C-alpha cells in the first residue's frame, strides 16, 4: 500500500517532465513531437498489452506465479481504455487533421494523399497497392475494434476476479475465467500482431516481416515480467505477500523473465537470419536502415547488454531466488528494452544515431509514467494477491 | 552429395540434377564423343554452364605460359581469348563473352549500354551474365 | 555436497590417467590428421 | 479432475508398470505379435525401397528440376517435428512444473528418439550419394574442406546429431533408475545383470538423487531451448532460401508450433491405445488427455496464426511472387492440399475448444489423426507448392510423387513401429520413478490440502 503510493508519485512526477519536454517538442518542430509520440505511445503500450496477455496466459496455467501477480496484471490490463485515450493523438495526427498541427506530412505514409492516390504526384506503386487495408477509417477502425476487445477482456475478466472476493469460486467463477482467457489468448495473439503491424510495421510500408508482432510479443511480455518483477520488489512489505508469498514465485517469475528474454533474441536473430541469408531487396532495407549511420553501434549494444548479459546474469539461483538483484536486473531488462524499441521504431524517421532528440528520450519515460501512475492508482483500488481462489494453494505448495 | 538445396535457391533454376545414371557408361562410341577436358558426371550430382569453364582455364594457362616465357609477370589475356562454345556456335552472335573489368572488351562495351539488364535484379545477386533488352524497329501503319 | 570418490587414493592417479589418456589418444590423431602425409 | 486415479501405492505402482516388461518372452500377448508382425512386414517394405533407391538412385521419387525437394524433405519435416511435442513432455514440462508428465514422458521420450530415427535417415538417403554423408560433417582429411557451415544443411547435421544425442541422453538418465527396479524383480539370473549394467547399479538414494533431479531439471534446461531451435533449422533451411513461399520471417515459431502440434497429435494417436490395451487407466487420467488435447489446441491456433501470416504476406505485399504464391496455392494445380490444409489443420481444430469434444475418446482420435494428415499437408504446401512455381514461369513444373516416396514412407512407419514394439516390450512404457514420486506429491497435496 504505501511503496505503492511512493512509485505512484515517481511515476506522475516523471510523466509530469514527460508532458513539459514533448509540449516544447511541439513548440519547436511538432512532427520531432508526433514521431516521439509514435515511439512514446509503442513502448508505454509495451506494459498493458503484455500485463493483459499475460493475465491470460495464467488464468490458461494456473500457477503459484499466477496467483502471486495476479492482481498486478489485471492492475496492468485495467489500463486499457487510458490507452485508448492515449492513443488518439496519433489518430489525430494520421487524419485529415492534418494540414493544421504543423505537420508538414502525415505521419504515415499511407495517410499521405499523394503517395496512395491514383493519378498523383508521387503515385508510390507499394504504398498505394495497400490502400483499402492502409487507409485512416480503416486503421482507426481496426485499432478502435482491437481496444474493444483488449478492454472487454481485460475489464471482464478484472470484473470477474473483482467478484472472486465473496464466493462462488472453487469451481464457479475460474472455469468462467478459464473460458474467457482461453479463447481471448488467441483474440489478444491476432490482434496485437495487427496491432504491432498498423502502429510500427505500417510506418515504412515497403517493408513487411511476419514475425512481427511476435517480436513486439515477446518485447511486451518481457518489458511486462520485469515490470511485474520491479514492482514485486516494491511491494515486499504489504503484509499479504509477506503472509502468502515466498521466495519460489520470485524465482518462477525470474525464471520467466530469463526465457522471455532468449526467446526474444530468438526471434530477433530468427528474422535477422532470414533476411541477412536470404538477401532480397524488399527484406533488406530494414536492416540496412539499422545498421548505417551509427544504428549498427546501437544493435551491437543491443545484443551485448540485452542478451548476452541478461542471459549470463540470469543463469544463477540467486539473482533469481534472492529479489533484490532481482530487480535489479529487471530494471536493466526494462531499460534495454527502451533502447530496443528505440533501435526497431526510431530509424523509420531519425535516420542518424545522432539525429536522436530530447523528445525521444521524454515520450518513452512520461508515456512510462503515465502508465505507471494508472497501473498503481489500479492496484490500490483492490486488495492484491486474491485470497479467496482455487488456485491458492500453489501458494503454499 | 546431392542435396538439391542448390537447386531450389538458384533463382533461374539454370542447375541439373544427375537423378539416375545419364551418361553413357557402357558405349563406346558414346565414349569416344565425350571431350577429355570436362568431366563426365556420375549419378547424384550438380550440374549447370560453368562459362564453359575448360576453355577459361585453358586460355588462362596459355597466358600464364606465355607471359612467363617472356617473363613479363603479368598474365594479360586477350578478349578474343575465350570463345565459349554457345558463343562460338551462335549464328547471329547474340551471346557475347569476355572480362568486364577490362573496358576495351566487347562484352564491357555491350554492359554498359542502357539496355542492358540483368535477370530477376529484386534479388540480389548480381548477374554476370546480363541481358540486352529486345528493342523492336516497327512500322507507323500497324503499330502507331 | 562432494562425490562419493573424492577422498578416495584412487582419485588423484585415475585423474591423472584421464588426462594422460587426452595427451596420448588426442594427439595421435593429432599426428594421424596433420603430420602424417 | 485428478491427474492419478487413487487406489494406487508404489508395491502397486511398480506392479502394474514394471511387469508389462520382464514377461515371458512366449508368454507375450498375441495383440503385441499381430502389431510385431505388422510393423516387420512395413520394415521389409522399407528395405527393399532403400535397396532400390541405393541401387537406382534418388530418381526413383517424382522430384524434377523445380521441385528439387519433394517428398522426401517433406517426410523429413514431418518425422523431425513428430519429436517436439515428445521432448515437450520430456523437458519442457519438466521445467513449468507439469503433473501431467510424469506418465508420459517415457513415452514420449521413445517416440521422440524413434522419430528421429525415422527422421534423421531422410537427410541420408535424399543425397543420391549417401555414402559422403559424412562430408556435412567436420572430419579430419588429406583434401583440407571443411563443410560450408553457413549452409542450413550444415547446421542441421549438428542439430540432428544434438538432438539425438540429447534425447538419448535424457532416455538414459530417464531409464536408470527404472532399470533398478526391473533389475530387482527381472526373477531370471541373467536378465538381473542385462538391467542391472543399464542401471549401473543406480542404488536409489539421497546424494545420488539429488544429482538426479538436478542433472534432470537441468538437461530439462537445456533441450528446452534445444528443441526449439533444431526445429527453427529445420524451418531455416526453407526460411534461409530465396523462393518466396520459403522466406517467410515467421517460419521458425510456426515450424515449432505445427511442430508440438504434429508431435501431439502423434502422442494422442499412440496413447489412446497404450492407455486402452494396456491397463493404465489410473496412471493416464482422462484429464491428462483433457490437458493434452488443450495444449494441442495452443498450438493448432498458433499455426492457424501462421497460415494467417501467409496469407497476410501475399496480400499486403505488392510483389507478384507472393500474390501468384497465394493464388497458385488457393486456384493452382496443386491447390487441393491447400484446401485439404485449411480443412484440416483449422476446420477440425475449433472442435477441440469444447470440453465434451475433448474427453469424447473416439472424437479425440479421430480428430489427432486429421491433425497428423493435415500437418503433412501443411508441409507438402510449404516445400512443394513452391518450389512447383518460381520467379520464371519456364521453370515451373509439376510435382507427382512415384510409388517409392510412399513406399519409402510407410517403411519409415514401419521402422517407427517396430522400434516402438521392441520398446514396449523390454523396457517400461511410463516412469516408474516419478509416478511413485507423483503418488508421494498426490497424497502430500492429500495431506496438506
Ligand atoms: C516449445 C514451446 C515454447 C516454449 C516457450 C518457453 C516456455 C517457458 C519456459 C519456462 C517455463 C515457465 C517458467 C517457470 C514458471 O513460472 O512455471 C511455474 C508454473 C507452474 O509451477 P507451480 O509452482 O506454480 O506449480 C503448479 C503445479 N503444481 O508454470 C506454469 O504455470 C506455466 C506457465 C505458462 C508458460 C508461458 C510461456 C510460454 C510462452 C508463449 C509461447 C508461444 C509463442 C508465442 C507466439
Ligand atoms: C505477453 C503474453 C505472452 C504471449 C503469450 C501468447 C502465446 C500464448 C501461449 C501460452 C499458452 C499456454 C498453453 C495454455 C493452454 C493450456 O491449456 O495449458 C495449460 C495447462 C492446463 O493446466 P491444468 O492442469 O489443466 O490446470 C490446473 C488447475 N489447477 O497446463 C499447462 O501449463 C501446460 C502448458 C503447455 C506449454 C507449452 C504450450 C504453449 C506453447 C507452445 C507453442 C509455441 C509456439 C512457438
Ligand atoms: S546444394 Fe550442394 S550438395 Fe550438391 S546438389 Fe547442390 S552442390
Amino acid at each position: 500500500i504505501p511503496q505503492l503510493g511512493q512509485v505512484q508519485m515517481l511515476g506522475l512526477a516523471a510523466a509530469v517532465i514527460g508532458i513539459g519536454v514533448l509540449a516544447a517538442g511541439y513548440f519547436l518542430s511538432p512532427t520531432s513531437f508526433f514521431e516521439s509520440y509514435i515511439y512514446g505511445y509503442y513502448v508505454a503500450m509495451t506494459i498493458p498489452l503484455g500485463c493483459l496477455g499475460f493475465l491470460m496466459v495464467q488464468h490458461l496455467t494456473g500457477g503459484a506465479w499466477g496467483v502471486t501477480v495476479r492482481r498486478m496484471l489485471e492492475a496492468g490490463a485495467a489500463t486499457l481504455p487510458i490507452m485508448g485515450l492515449l492513443f488518439i493523438p496519433i489518430a489525430l495526427g494520421y487524419f485529415d487533421t492534418y494540414k493544421a498541427l504543423g505537420l508538414e506530412h502525415p505521419l504515415y505514409e499511407w495517410a499521405n494523399p499523394e503517395v496512395v492516390t491514383p493519378g498523383g504526384a508521387e503515385f508510390d506503386p507499394i504504398i498505394a497497392h495497400k490502400v483499402p487495408w492502409l487507409s485512416p477509417l480503416w486503421v482507426t477502425a481496426r485499432i478502435a475494434i482491437f481496444f474493444i476487445i483488449w478492454s472487454a477482456l481485460a475489464l471482464t475478466l478484472r470484473a470477474w476476479s473483482r467478484q472472486q472476493d465473496a464466493g462462488g469460486d472453487a469451481k464457479k467463477l475460474a472455469t468462467r475465467m478459464r473460458r474467457l482467457s482461453g479463447i481471448g489468448v488467441a483474440l489478444f495473439v491476432i490482434t496485437v500482431t495487427f496491432f504491432s503491424f498498423d502502429v510500427a510495421m505500417s510506418l515504412d510500408p515497403h517493408w513487411f516481416s511476419t514475425i512481427y508482432g511476435a517480436h513486439y510479443m515477446a518485447n511486451a511480455g518481457l518489458m511486462t515480467l520485469a515490470f511485474l518483477a520491479l514492482m514485486m520488489s516494491r511491494v515486499r512489505d504489504a503484509a499479504l505477500f509477506r503472509e502468502y508469498v515466498s521466495v519460489k514465485p520470485i524465482h518462477d517469475i525470474g525464471k520467466l523473465i530469463f526465457a522471455f528474454t532468449v526467446l526474444w533474441t530468438y526471434m530477433s536473430y530468427g528474422q535477422l537470419v532470414i533476411i541477412w541469408s536470404g538477401d532480397v531487396a524488399e527484406f533488406t532495407p530494414w536492416y540496412v536502415h539499422r545498421t548505417q549511420h551509427g544504428w549498427v553501434f546501437v544493435a551491437l549494444a543491443l545484443m551485448l547488454f540485452a542478451f548476452a548479459l541478461p542471459f549470463f546474469v540470469l543463469l544463477f539461483r540467486g539473482t533469481k531466488r534472492n529479489l533484490n538483484t532481482l530487480a535489479t536486473i529487471a530494471g536493466w531488462i526494462v531499460v534495454m528494452r527502451f533502447v530496443d524499441m528505440a533501435w526497431i521504431i526510431l530509424p523509420e524517421f531519425r535516420e542518424h544515431l545522432w539525429d536522436i532528440a530530447i523528445t525521444d528520450v521524454a515520450a518513452p519515460i512520461g508515456l512510462i509514467g503515465l502508465v505507471i501512475a494508472l497501473f498503481a492508482a489500479n492496484v490500490q483500488q483492490a486488495p492484491l494477491l486474491p485470497l479467496r481462489d482455487p488456485n491458492m494453494e500453489q501458494l503454499q505448495n | 552429395v546431392g542435396t538439391k538445396y542448390c537447386s531450389n535457391n538458384c533463382p533461374y533454376k539454370v542447375r541439373r540434377f544427375n537423378f539416375l545414371q545419364y551418361s553413357d557408361t557402357t558405349t563406346e562410341t558414346f565414349k569416344l564423343a565425350f571431350n577429355p577436358d570436362v568431366t563426365v558426371r556420375i549419378r547424384g550430382v550438380m550440374e549447370k554452364c560453368t562459362y564453359c569453364v575448360q576453355r577459361i582455364s585453358g586460355a588462362r594457362i596459355a597466358a600464364k605460359r606465355a607471359a612467363v616465357q617472356a617473363g613479363q609477370s603479368s598474365y594479360v589475356i586477350s578478349d578474343g581469348a575465350i570463345q565459349t562454345a554457345c558463343e562460338q556456335a551462335c549464328p547471329t552472335g547474340a551471346i557475347v563473352f569476355g572480362d568486364i573489368n577490362d573496358s576495351n572488351s566487347r562484352v564491357a562495351k555491350w554492359k554498359a549500354e542502357g539496355h542492358n539488364y540483368g535477370l530477376l535484379g529484386f534479388l540480389n545477386t548480381v548477374p554476370r551474365t546480363t541481358y540486352l533488352a529486345r528493342v523492336r524497329n516497327p512500322s507507323e501503319e500497324l503499330e502507331k | 555436497m562432494q562425490p562419493e570418490w573424492s577422498g578416495d587414493p584412487e582419485v588423484k592417479p585415475v585423474f591423472l590417467a584421464v588426462t594422460l589418456t587426452g595427451m596420448v589418444a588426442f594427439l595421435l590423431m593429432v599426428w594421424l590428421f596433420a603430420f602424417y602425409w | 479432475e485428478a491427474y492419478l486415479l487413487p487406489g494406487e501405492t508404489y508395491t502397486s505402482i511398480s506392479a502394474k508398470i514394471g511387469d508389462v516388461p520382464l514377461t515371458p518372452p512366449l508368454k507375450t500377448p498375441k495383440g503385441w505379435l499381430a502389431g510385431f508382425s505388422v510393423a516387420f512386414f512395413m520394415l521389409m517394405i522399407f528395405f527393399v525401397s532403400v535397396t532400390w533407391l541405393f541401387i537406382r538412385g534418388v530418381g526413383i521419387w517424382g522430384i524434377n528440376i523445380p521441385v528439387g525437394w519433394g517428398m522426401d524433405i517433406i517426410n523429413f519435416v514431418w518425422w523431425i517435428g513428430i519429436g517436439h511435442a515428445g521432448t515437450l513432455i520430456s523437458a519442457i514440462l519438466l521445467l513449468l512444473n507439469q503433473g501431467w508428465r510424469n506418465s508420459i514422458n517415457r513415452f514420449a521420450e521413445a517416440m521422440t528418439l524413434f522419430a528421429v530415427a525415422c527422421a534423421g535417415l531422410y537427410p541420408i538417403l535424399h543425397l543420391g550419394r549417401p555414402w559422403l554423408f559424412y562430408w556435412l560433417i567436420p572430419y579430419p582429411n588429406t583434401h583440407g574442406m571443411w563443410p560450408q557451415f553457413r549452409s542450413a544443411l550444415a547446421w542441421d547435421v549438428f542439430a540432428i546429431s544434438t538432438y539425438a544425442t540429447v534425447s538419448l541422453v535424457f532416455w538414459l538418465v530417464g531409464l536408470i533408475p527404472d532399470f533398478a527396479t526391473l533389475r530387482d524383480r527381472a526373477k531370471n539370473i541373467w536378465v538381473k545383470r542385462l538391467y542391472g549394467i543399464a542401471a549401473l547399479g543406480w542404488r536409489g538414494s539421497a546424494r545420488h538423487w539429488h544429482r538426479y533431479e538436478m542433472a534432470s531439471i537441468l538437461l530439462a534446461g537445456l533441450s528446452t531451448p534445444l528443441v526449439v531451435s533444431v526445429h527453427s533449422i529445420i524451418s531455416l533451411d526453407f526460411a534461409i532460401s530465396q523462393v518466396p513461399g520459403w522466406q517467410v520471417t515467421v517460419f521458425p515459431p510456426y515450424f515449432v508450433a505445427g511442430a508440438v502440434f504434429a508431435g501431439f497429435a502423434m502422442v494422442l494417436l499412440l496413447m489412446i491405445p497404450v492407455r486402452t490395451f494396456y491397463g493404465f487407466e489410473n496412471y493416464i487420467t482422462l484429464h491428462h488427455l483433457d490437458v493434452m488435447a488443450k495444449v494441442m489446441l495452443t498450438t493448432g491456433m498458433i499455426v492457424v496464426y501462421g497460415y494467417f501470416m501467409e496469407v497476410f504476406a501475399s496480400l499486403y505485399s505488392g510483389n507478384e511472387f507472393e500474390e501468384y504464391l497465394l493464388y497458385n496455392r488457393l486456384f493452382g494445380p496443386s491447390s487441393w492440399a491447400y484446401w485439404g490444409l485449411l480443412f484440416c489443420n483449422a476446420v477440425a481444430i475449433q472442435p477441440l475448444w469444447f470440453k465434451k469434444v475433448r474427453q469424447n475418446i473416439p472424437a479425440l482420435l479421430i480428430i489427432s489423426l486429421i491433425v497428423s494428415v493435415g500437418m503433412w499437408l501443411e508441409r507438402y504446401v510449404i516445400i512443394v507448392i513452391s518450389l512447383e512455381r518460381d520467379f520464371l514461369p519456364s521453370s515451373w513444373d509439376i510435382y507427382i510423387p512415384t510409388i517409392w516416396d510412399w513406399s519409402l514412407y510407410i517403411g519409415t512407419f514401419g521402422l517407427f513401429f517396430t522400434l516402438l514394439f521392441l520398446f514396449i516390450r523390454v523396457l517400461p512404457m511410463i516412469n516408474i520413478f516419478e509416478m511413485r514420486l507423483f503418488l508421494y506429491q498426490e497424497t502430500e497435496k492429500a495431506k496438506q490440502r
